RNA sequence: AGCAGAGUGGCGCAGCGGAAGCGUGCUGGGCCCAUAACCCAGAGGUCGAUGGAUCGAAACCAUCCUCUGCUACCA
């Protein structure tokens, strides 16, 4: 099915097209197709069946040799071994976070589900790059560490001038893990070390210590509508809830609830809500049927949600927890938090405007990435390690793992720390 | 870190022009 | 993808079985010493395709082709 989730994570005008299709194949594509401009700014779904042929390539279901289609100006031949029904190690799964300094709170919340990344450094802007500082520190804070530093876009750009840049995002990210994430050169245009970084991606990478017996905790990010305009009246489905699986296997036919939920009527204040129920269509596995959702993956989970509750992205960063699920729905929330001394996300060859940040105030409205929940809220009450926020929605924090704050100081909230809830 | 560049360096910047 | 519109003279674009339409561009003459303003005359037709039901479709009627747009993306 799966059981890994790895990250392909990178800043601006480095491509994500020949680099994604390398490692999985399978192209991460949502609407405005139309595609994208630069790099993918959507949090898209990428699965594959990684596999070796006693060499650590992933090769293609033509095994027989790797001659990619990422230029025609040299024909990048690589040799993943040769044909023979090849041996089925495992099934990778791949969360496609965004990469914009635009999006970085749906980065934060696709990223908080995960259990790996890949740091896509392009040699085309300043080499000491402001996306590396923010990916690398917001892994730091979400208990991850799987990070492949992988340099992606040195084609054009000289060996020197990528020599000064890995060492200086390096040099920023000191107070981060990212010392053990290797920081390997490869080529957009030739495809090439995909033999070795999906070596990698088997090395640094193996699967996470994963909760199976555990009660199902899936946390969708990603809608998806199985009952698409053209549909008629003896079609009648549910509406599909694919997001990644941190906790718990997830079975067919289990009545899950999406525990966050949607505010009651006649809500006179703001605490009275109630979590949508809904049996289990189907799971997904790549291509393939199963009964069981083993989680550490992207895993579609086809529900008997209705086909507005589906017919957009709706439930980005809600816990969908089983029937009668554990964690709570907080509308007014406690936390506490710590406010990272440089404002991380944003930084240019003048270092702006990565200064110290104004302390919050109260009444003012801050992102909250809650376990992996997207929503905004105003602090009532703001000293310097008690922070009370009252949410606009009931928003269920999965576990008490990591929260992500950030103060409007420009056109999109910009990270200034992190904290954890109370 | 940076062993995984310089080997990487001279695997790939020899088939760079 | 399901959806809504058009296809027609170079263009604008008439039109519904006893019909390929005007408005503009387009060329010559007329008028004047001439221009302007203007008149006469010339040139411009796959009515997208397929055509059929047909006494004869452009129409009717469908289909597909093009453009216009949609739930905004549909594991």
């Amino acid at each position: 099915q799966a059981t890994i989730n790895i990250g392909t994570i990178g800043h601006v005008a480095h491509g994500k097209s020949t680099v994604v299709k390398a490692i999985s194949g399978v192209h991460t594509v949502r609407f405005k197709n139309e595609l994208e401009r630069n790099i993918t700014i959507k949090l898209g779904y990428a699965n594959a069946k990684i596999y070796k042929l006693d060499d650590p390539s992933c090769p293609r279901p033509e095994c027989y040799r790797s001659c990619g289609s990422s230029t025609p100006d040299e024909f990048p031949t690589d040799i993943p071994g040769t044909k023979g029904n090849f041996k089925l190690v495992r099934h990778v799964s791949f969360v496609d976070c965004p990469g914009h300094d635009i999006l970085m709170a749906t980065m934060l919340n696709g990223a908080a589900v995960m259990d790996a990344a890949l740091l896509l450094i392009a040699g085309n802007e300043s080499c000491p790059q402001p996306q590396t500082s923010e990916h690398l520190a917001a892994i730091e804070i979400m208990k991850l560490k799987h990070i492949l530093i992988l340099q992606n876009k040195i084609d054009l750009v000289k060996e020197s001038q990528a020599k000064e840049q890995y060492e200086q995002i390096l040099a920023f990210v000191q107070g981060t893990v990212a010392e053990g994430a290797p920081i390997i050169p490869i080529s957009a245009q030739l495809k090439y070390n995909i033999e070795v970084v999906c070596e990698y991606i088997v090395k640094k990478i193996p699967v996470p210590p994963r909760d199976f017996t555990s009660e199902p905790r899936l946390i969708v990010i990603r809608s998806f509508d199985v009952n698409k305009p053209g549909c008629e009246v003896d079609d009648l489905k549910g509406g599909v809830a694919g997001g990644s699986i941190l906790k718990g296997v997830l079975k067919v036919g289990q009545e899950i609830e999406v525990r966050p939920g949607i505010v009651s009527k006649d809500s006179e204040g703001k605490l009275m809500c109630k979590p949508i129920f809904s049996k289990i269509v189907s799971l997904f596995a790549e291509h393939n049927d199963l009964q069981y959702a083993a989680p550490g993956g992207l895993i579609g989970v086809g529900t008997k949600i209705d086909p507005t509750l589906c017919r957009a992205d709706r439930m980005v960063g809600q816990v969908l927890g089983a029937v009668g699920a554990l964690p709570e729905i907080f509308t007014e929330l406690e936390i506490s938090y710590f406010l990272l001394r440089r404002l991380l996300g944003v930084r240019t060859e003048g270092d702006k405007k990565a200064a110290k940040v104004q302390k919050l105030s109260k009444n003012e409205v801050l992102m909250v990435n809650i376990g992996s929940l997207s929503t905004g809220g105003r602090v009532s009450a703001v000293k310097a390690d008690l922070g009370k926020i009252v949410l606009t929605n009931p928003v269920c924090t999965e576990v008490g793992e990591k929260i992500a704050l950030s103060r409007r100081v420009e056109k999109h909230w910009r990270l200034i720390g992190w904290g954890q809830i109370r | 870190s940076e062993k995984e560049y310089v080997e990487m360096l001279d695997r790939l910047y020899s088939k760079l022009p």
